[PDB]
């Protein structure tokens, strides 16, 4: 059950839920296994937000365990076109595809809470069929593969090459290691 | 009563109502007394964002405000409505003492 | 659980659903396997737009794996009926029915992301009985098929014969190179 | 999750499901396997519309594959019965049922889409007992058959023999040839 | 799912919902499996009815394949108890227990649709246990069987030696074949 | 779906669900199998319309081929508990709870309709376990036994003994027979 | 359904649930199987009455077979914690944690029905593991029996052996029987 | 399902759930098995409460059986982050990682029921796969189960190698032993 809490407004009072006080406050969570209709929410959030105000930046919460590729590219992308800079946040653990929008945030507001853990690894799929199509399914895969590391070799710094010796097989980075590895800047231990 | 410039009643015509026990004497009015019955029904209502401009409630009270303090205020000579017309009786309302009285109903919940 | 927000008008702030609010703006949202069910939706939402104002163009974002072909045919349909130039959107991948509702956008306002994933298939079907029904089924998708790719190759420009070569099998299309291929005119990389 | 729209009037503002919206513009829709349920609600739609306007016509979006036959009479009857002309218009597809439904449609105002796809077949059913019981059953869809084909003509103007030799076995007509067979008045393709 | 209504009063806008509305009009659906649940609602209804109004006829639209005699009983005896008489209208189709609702309804107030089928049969049940109780078990349910045969003949007006040999077996009987029969009265074709 | 009907007074109109309608008369529908969580609700609603007026009678609407007996002992224990008397009216049937609880009304205000059909019975209960464990549930559902006839001969009226050889087994009653028998007091036939 | 009812006020009338309305009367329903949710509902409602009126006792009804011992003990704690005396009531039957419950109502204002079955029965478990496991789960297991014996006592009044003895198996109590063993005051057999 | 109360305040009533009205009284329920979503919901509660106040603390109940351990640590660390300091309750059971929010609440400002259980142990996983993938997963939870030993340490203000020791199987702590060994300050028997 979802609480609903009270904002005392101008106009008198009004009742909200506790998820939509949060969005009024540029703020989207991001939990549970990424999907195409979970990650449509997320992208009308970011649209909305963009509109009431494009310079005021945007915070999103990532606790999720990973999920389908495609639907988490549709944020990704929608993230780097709206004008506002996107502060990701790691609460809990961030797996391959919350670690790949951990690290797509706006530089320099990407925070990683001390105990939350971090997971990167390559892309996992799979097809039945003719060996045709097994080839040509696995060209894509291929190629994703390849693209996700480019994109992530961008973000964090690190060369091409050292990020597919790591994403070979699953790497686990503590949210210090996460600072050198260059998936996050800074952590948020206490209030300052 | 009801705020100036509507069709309910302006708060100048309650000393018409004084002015006929006074047989009409501004003189002998000033040192009169007032009673104002039903004030309760005059408080706010809940959470106005105030764009509905109540007429009824708010508006009587900012305009009561110098009536009672004592000020100078226009009476139509006889059961007239505020216009040009050019006889008004001044009336000072200094001295002439007010007392509301009105049943403030769910105000025992508030205490 | 879709979040609430809130709209200043003159009249007074009134509440909407995520959703609802973006429909206001002419922008409807293709989710999830393509059905006869959400099919009518799209429908409704589209000719309800038209009647508001059926100058003003119309944006579709096309985030699905694909579905039912007829449930599909409707909203082709439909686009072409209405007077208002639909604006198809690619947003995380665009299947065979997604990439044939998106290439059948107005020309010139087909757009897809960077990282989206484009992909044409022939239709799938199958039938269980007499020889004699097996025939008649079979050549209906045969129609369909035909049918398909024929409008395919008016929308993207590029011949009928080309069109069956490539679609025999299941091809996947980057971004970049659908708009070479006709399926989309431009990308958006960045916000400017 | 259905989206609402809001409707301006000198009253006030009012709030409508994309649905409810459409039936204020007497628009009847007609989606999914028929049954008992649905049939009823759609009786009741034909009713209230009737009340409030008999002399304007009704509006019926056809898009399913089929199902009960008693619960299609239940339409048709109520159709033929209120004095409101029903205009039928298919989207997508139109079985058996969809089909009779749609040529049941008012003579001159049946609609159909390019790209839509019909299919008339005879009545299918089955029965499990004792002899005697299997030629009562038996006996009963035998009626509704010629029953049906009865009514087909009627609508389509075809002759019963040619109804009952088209429709033994399972026939795919498009919206040129529907028109023809009589199925359908017009097709319409673009908004004049 | 169910489309809103509004109703102009003097009072000002109501929004009504499909059912409610025609609940207002003394209309009342039967529609579906009958059980004890739903019984309980339509007992419910016409009760309420009773006292508004019990002067004014009750219209009851039956289209449902019969269920248990217990909870249709219950319905059978509400009607014969309330002052206002019930209007029984068969859409698609009316059983057993349906038919017996049916012919149930007031005397010359009984109506049926065109295409509508009727179905009477005797009653089915099953026991398992000790052969003490299955004699127990047995009686009662010839008992309900000569029972619902007595009131059958009543209302149709055959005598019930006839019912007797009818039921014994399915029985499918025609709009017209049940006024001859006595189940319903007229048949509503067309509006006049 | 529930109707929605709409009530009109001099206040003004407010809009109730049909159960909730009929409530403000009074009325219960007392429906499907007798269970804890459907019987506790039963139970608020007597207490509630209690509080409102303590001396108008309150009907039952009865229509459930029986349930758990805890359940039922706690309508039927309400029902006496509270001073309103609680006027029962079976329709369709009533099972052995169902009965239980249509006998149990106040004297002279339990009806049930013509063709309504009335079935009594012995509890029913089974137990897994050790024999010593046997003992002691055998000796409750025969407690539970005794009780329940000697408070159905109570307000029917018939001899305990009468009551015994009657419910040691399933014994369907018509609505004519459930009177002379003492479970109901008349029929409602007709207004 | 729970139906709602309407309270009279002096701002308007309100419309409330069934058990909401009873609640303001300071009437909690103790229901079913008891488990962490349902024991969380009956904390909260204790304590938002304890607010309310400190000094206003609370009614009770307890009706369940038993359930989880951790969640019952947090109800027990928090009667014993609040001021308001808690009058528990016991409706059908009483289990070992419906009874544990009902015991630890305040001295005096514990009440029970006549027809209802009290239970009383030792504390149930178990565990699949290791040995070493088996003692520890094992320790705690006895320790909870000790506990509960130990406050049953002190309600009930009677000696520690007596329980010990009565609790080893399945116990069944009358309502005469349990006034007299302790575990309630006095039969509530009528209002006055 | 929850019962709905109304708080009394002038500018008129608000009605508000029973879990709802306590939480603008600073107070959240953690139930049940811990898991991302509800830990998200949570972690709004408390960033929400902040905002009204930071300088009052806030109540946390905890009667859950224990869960992940990703979910945990969101909680955790956001208890930390937070300025108003973070009383927590046990009612009825804290299990593992019950009792390391339990334990994580401000100094002094600890507390648990005289019923109320507790119980500790090290973390519990598994992989399936290839070996150089389990040596990854094997080290990661060690590190875990390491770093989960030296926060409970310094709260409880036990040494690391006692927490290891005591740690190592299931060790179950009633309320008095736990005041002893430092994860509560104090017991809550009765109302002063």
């Amino acid at each position: 059950l979802v609480p609903m809490v009270i904002e005392q407004t101008s106009r008198g009072e009004r009742s909200f839920d506790i998820y939509s006080r949060l969005l009024k406050e540029r703020v989207i969570f991001l939990t549970g296994q990424v999907e195409d209709h979970m990650a449509n929410l997320i992208v009308a959030q970011m649209l909305f937000l963009e509109a009431e105000n494009p310079e005021k930046d945007i915070y999103l919460y990532i606790n999720s365990p990973g999920g389908v590729i495609t639907a988490g590219m549709s944020i990704y992308d929608t993230m780097q076109f709206i004008k506002p800079d996107v502060s990701t946040i790691c609460m809990g653990q961030a797996a391959s595809m919350g670690a790949f929008l951990l690290t797509a945030g706006a530089k320099g507001k990407r925070f990683c809470l001390p105990n939350s853990r971090v997971m990167i690894h390559q892309p996992l799929g799979g097809y039945q069929g003719q060996a045709t199509d097994i080839e040509i399914h696995a060209r894509e895969i291929l190629k994703v593969k390849g693209r996700m590391n480019e994109l992530m070799a961008l973000h964090t710094g690190q060369s091409l090459e050292q990020i597919e010796r790591d994403t070979e097989r699953d790497r686990f980075l503590s949210a210090p290691e996460a600072v050198e590895y260059g998936l996050v800047d800074s952590i948020l231990t206490h209030r300052n | 009563l009801t705020e100036a410039g509507y069709v309910g009643e302006d708060v100048e015509n309650i000393i018409q109502k004084l002015l006929q026990k006074s047989d009409y004497d501004v003189q002998k009015a000033q040192r009169g007394i007032v009673y104002i019955d039903e004030i309760d029904k005059i408080s706010r209502k809940s959470d106005n964002p105030s764009i509905t401009r109540d007429v009824s409630g708010e508006g009587v009270q900012q305009a009561l405000l110098k009536l009672i303090e004592g000020t100078v205020a226009a009476v139509p000579p006889q059961g007239g409505r505020k216009h040009p017309q050019q006889e008004f009786l001044q009336v000072d309302t200094s001295k002439i003492l007010f007392i509301c009285g009105g049943a403030f109903a769910g105000l025992d919940k508030v205490i």
